[PDB]
């Protein structure tokens, strides 16, 4: 009887680690899962936000593209009235 | 292709005794492997082997051919040998980069995947659909017109 | 999609990797061969006097010292070129490796199955207080 | 590989010694670093009764022992307790003989000359090791993250340490070094335990309140507001049953102790808190690679695995610095064991082989070899 | 870098530093050996600088897929 | 002794499923950690490529500026000098 | 391309190196020149560390280095510094082993012998190219210009020359040479931002004042009035964001760091600015070519790009020279190459093509050669 009690004993000690273990497991997994969605949501506007600034930039391009052609045409002027 | 035959001809003892031990835990008497899908995970990671889960949902995306869960021994012992990792390296990246200096004929810095068809077409094999397009696909795997040494790299990484 | 075709794709790229392997070397060693015939001359037993013999010998001591010259400043060159060489080696491992350094590691190899290590600590202070009794 | 050898990588550290072979993933054993003489008489004759207990044995025997700590703050206090816990760590918890086996002990930075050359005299003489090399706790921890730049707080037990790095030249005049860790946490707490009832006095129960901080404290995002919703609801009050029963409950004590890492002045230290210690760091560095430690922030040791700390730690640096900057605080799962991981990667790479301070070198010039070239 | 210790050390190993000697005043059997002797070293040369250019030839292949990387990893 | 052998079996079969969990807790761990590296690592490359985006934007638009002033201004002689 | 040979167009200027083939519209290869070597200890192993960091390079890794420029004005101060630069800009980029390819070298006016000879010396013996050719750096710029005539004012980094050349023939006696340039304004610059708060001392931190004089700096049209305005309004304070945040003000230092050029006597020198050198070389030359000079006076250099210093230099200069006369100030939107536009252009030509000091030429003269006929 004295052995199978402690037997007993040790098994309950193994049900607590056990139980410990399950605890903190969650805990771990409920942080991750915290920061894998604030993670993606800020992976999202950060992309979104970038592309708006792609299109401006090419936007500029053209713009810049425009004002060239029309200081060539200014400065052509201005030799031939020199 | 024969490779795995010859791998059955040479089953190593150390993982037979593992995959018996696998043969134990499935067949619990007179079974005719059911091939459940928790279960071949649940063998692969007790094993020692680290099967990446990838693999492990390959496995449950591929058996079980005959609908009723019934798989041959044989298969799953092909499979259970080949998906265990029985490789050194492949090679070394010395050798690797010297048979990149033989391929490039073209000495262009890198060789081309049409390049690749000619060669292994000057070695005198058959082609078929498991040769041709994904050969070359995955031999340019960026796509850039051109296998660099990089591509070269890794499209045989690892491999003998 | 399957990627069966690699074993036999690894078999006919290692034979012509052999292939092309002897077929360099053997170029190479011809081709040096035939350079070494096209530059050194064998010497002669016969046919020449000591005078003649002697004027050959300074001759050459003079041919000698002008390709050992060119071989010297060649010899040179490749040096400077080998250390630019392992200077841009270096160059690029700080630009690619320096994220892959710390992948290459093993671990996982003894803690992975100690899984009755407190088992048999308690198996041990058992056997000990059984031996107290 | 082949021939040659497997280096130990130990890590001596202030309240658990770490140690393993070169090359693996985790330290292979692990244990408090507590030397613990009988107190009582003894009664029983041939009980087989031992004079010291060290390491994880005197943590269930601590019933009737007196432990005490052989390192106080990163220093050595008592060298024959520190020489008996190499023995014991070297023969009894790896089992493998240190005459044929290369060793990497760790240190913290800004310490005592002395200490450093004694440690070195020991392994050398008494163990008689073939070569070993002493490296800054803060490196190895940069290692095991990937980097090669940022600046790593490595708060551990018992010194707190803050060494900023970049492009692998470590900038020796931003280091900045303060003495509150874990041990004055653990001491805060079983004094403030006191206003509820529960009282601590023997070493023994120290490892007690110790248990109870490792379990149940938290470090709060805000503090007043924390403070305050204590005071009025009782969601907090988490309960935890003694070695014996009679459970405790923990109100606002939870997350009070480790607020001393923000507030020094808990425990009279004047010092200002981790969180403006590392923008102080920061600002000495030049003003050019101030954004990439800023970027870069890692976190290390110990005392840094509270529930928490690595969003109030960022929210206090983003108050400090400069609003355009982005601050990023880099908390791997694997925190406690980061240097000794570091410890691992550094002892296996090959362009280190050459470092170790090889004992003919030693017989050469003493032991004040350590100070010269072979760091 | 001090390029005058550069020309130098080119003009010694030049002139020097190499096996310099003049080797046609010795007797006929002894003139016929050291002349096989030096022909034989110069032949080990001439394999040296075949050598030489295969290997300059390989790292000439080396840098250029060294630039190649650098271009398709940037 | 009968009744302390049935509670040792009975803690025996807890112990069991305590270790199942486990395993499946250990399982998820990993699988959580690596969803979040790949993740993290897509934070990086979206933040710095939002970088660039925007530095370009920022210089091209202080060409655009200078550009239009001079040709601006280059205007303004022309009529001068009709 | 292909047969044929191609000529290396190099300029060594001081500050940035402008390279590249014979016959393009743009230099290759635009990097600034300084070598830097670390300053600090360097912990991490095998990072793979260099000793010098040349061009390009150097101003990422600015941080933790000591960078020196090799060039002071116009003349080499530190021989084995600018072969390394050399050696960089050849091997790496621009990729094209010297021994194939003749070079174009650029020297500002009136400057020593002994800086000249070195430099054939070294092109000839250490890099070994087939042919090399100096050529001062005033001519070229005329050359880009299209015209053969005019007075060109070659406001580089280092030093400031003013040659006149009127249908092809130089006047020897006419170049005024003036060492303010765009240096001493960025240290000028980097002294009176400290009247705000903002200290700037380290070498590596002048870089940061270089980029704020290039960014916001510009010259005044009415030194008075500008100086009267911006002690009243406030619409001239443009800020800027430091490499790190903390924005700054620059409130009049604004058109204060570029006026320097107009009054030397803000650094203490005491010549005359660059409005009445050009002045005072016209006047020195011929009474019947004055006409031409003045309608063609040509601005070159990097330091001429200020916002608004093409409407100054012709206010001032109308004001010093006869009401009669026209002055016309010729600013080309690419003025920084242009120099190395004109060098491109004097090194495609045919008639050029047997002006190049040739290395059997050299070796029959030593290097003295290049004050000879080949010039």
């Amino acid at each position: 009887a004295q052995k199978d009690e402690e037997k007993m004993e040790i098994q309950e000690i193994q049900l607590k680690e056990a139980k410990h273990i399950a605890e903190d497991a969650d805990r771990k997994y409920e942080e991750v899962a915290r920061k894998l969605v604030i993670i993606e949501s800020d992976l999202e506007r950060a992309e979104e936000r970038a592309e708006l600034s792609e299109g401006k930039c090419a936007e500029l391009e053209e713009e810049l593209k425009t004002v060239t052609n029309n200081l060539k045409s200014l400065e052509a002027q201005a030799e031939k009235y020199s | 292709d024969d490779i795995y035959k010859a791998a059955v001809e040479q089953l190593t003892e150390e993982q037979k005794n593992e995959f018996k031990a696998a043969f134990d835990i499935f067949v619990l008497g007179a079974e005719d492997g059911c091939i459940s899908t928790k279960e071949l995970g649940k063998v692969m990671r007790m094993l020692g082997q680290n099967p990446t889960p990838e693999e492990l949902q390959e496995m449950i995306d591929e058996v079980d051919e005959d609908g009723s869960g019934t798989v041959d021994f044989d298969e799953f012992l092909v499979m259970m040998v080949r998906c265990m990792k029985d490789d050194s390296k492949g090679k070394s990246e010395e050798e690797l980069s010297d048979l990149f200096r033989m391929f490039d004929k073209n000495a262009d810095g890198y060789i081309d995947l049409e390049e690749l068809k000619i060669m292994l077409q000057a070695t005198g094999e058959t082609i078929t659909e498991d040769d041709i397009e994904e050969l070359m696909k995955d031999g340019d795997k960026n796509n850039d017109g051109r296998i660099d040494y990089d591509e070269f790299l890794e499209f045989m990484k690892g491999v003998e | 999609i399957s990627a069966s075709r690699k074993l036999q794709l690894k078999t006919l790229m290692l034979q012509i990797a052999k292939q092309e392997l002897e077929r360099e070397a053997e170029e190479r060693r011809g081709e040096k061969g035939r350079a070494l015939s096209t530059r050194c001359q064998p010497l002669e037993l016969a046919g020449l006097s000591f005078a003649e013999l002697q004027d050959l010998c300074r001759q050459l001591h003079a041919r000698v010292d002008k390709v050992d010259e060119e071989r010297y400043d060649v010899e040179a060159k490749v040096t400077k070129n080998i250390t630019e060489i392992a200077d841009l080696n270096q160059k690029i491992f700080d630009l690619r490796g320096k994220f892959k350094r710390p992948t290459l590691r093993r671990v996982r190899i003894s803690a992975d199955a100690m899984m009755q290590a407190l088992l048999g600590a308690r198996a041990k202070e058992t056997l000990d207080l059984r031996a107290h009794l | 590989d082949d021939e040659e050898t497997t280096a130990l990588v130990c890590d001596n550290g202030s309240g658990l010694v770490k140690a393993g072979f070169a090359g693996d993933d985790a330290p292979r054993a692990v244990f408090p670093s507590i030397v613990g003489r009988p107190r009582h008489q003894g009664v029983m004759v041939g009980m087989g009764q031992k004079d010291s207990y060290v390491g994880d044995e005197a943590q269930s025997k601590r019933g009737i022992l007196t432990l005490k700590y052989p390192i106080e703050h990163g220093i050595i206090t008592n060298w024959d307790d520190m020489e008996k816990i190499w023995h014991h760590t070297f023969y009894n918890e790896l089992r493998v003989a240190p005459e044929e086996h290369p060793t990497l002990l760790t240190e913290a930075p800004l310490n005592p000359k002395a200490n450093r050359e004694k440690m070195t005299q020991i392994m050398f003489e008494t163990f008689n090791v073939p070569a070993m090399y002493v490296a800054i706790q803060a490196v190895l921890s940069l290692y095991a993250s990937g980097r090669t730049t940022g600046i790593v707080l490595d708060s551990g037990d018992g010194v707190t340490h803050n060494v900023p790095i970049y492009e692998g030249y470590a900038l020796p005049h931003a280091i900045m070094r303060l003495d509150l860790a874990g041990r004055d946490l653990t001491d805060y707490l079983m004094k403030i335990l006191t206003e509820r009832g529960y009282s601590f006095v023997t070493t023994a129960e120290r490892e007690i309140v110790r248990d109870i901080k490792e379990k149940l404290c938290y470090v709060a995002l805000d503090f007043e507001n924390e403070m305050a919703t204590a005071a009025s609801s009782s969601s907090l009050e988490k309960s935890y049953e003694l070695p014996d029963g009679q459970v405790i409950t923990i109100g606002n004590e939870r997350f009070r102790c480790p607020e001393t890492l923000f507030q020094p002045s808990f425990i009279g230290m004047e010092s200002a808190g981790i969180h403006e210690t590392t923008y102080n760091s920061i600002m000495k560095c030049d003003i050019d690679i101030r954004k990439d430690l800023y970027a870069n922030n890692v976190l290390s040791g110990g005392t840094t695995m509270y529930p928490g700390i690595a969003d109030r730690m960022q929210k206090e640096i983003t108050a400090l610095a400069p609003s355009t900057m982005k601050i990023k605080i880099i908390a791997p799962p694997e925190r406690k064991y980061s240097v000794w991981i570091g410890g691992s990667i550094l002892a296996s790479l090959s362009t280190f082989q050459q470092m170790w301070i090889s004992k003919q070198e030693y017989d050469e010039a003493g032991p004040s070899i350590v100070h010269r070239k072979c760091f | 870098g001090k390029r005058q210790t550069e020309r130098e050390k080119k003009k010694k190993i030049l002139a020097e530093r190499r096996k310099v000697l003049a080797i046609d005043h010795l007797n006929e059997d002894q003139l016929r050996e050291k002349a096989k002797e030096l022909w034989q070293s110069i032949y080990n040369l001439e394999a040296e600088k075949f050598d030489l250019q295969e290997k300059f030839k390989q790292q000439k292949y080396e840098i250029n897929v060294l630039r190649n990387r650098i271009n398709d990893n940037q």
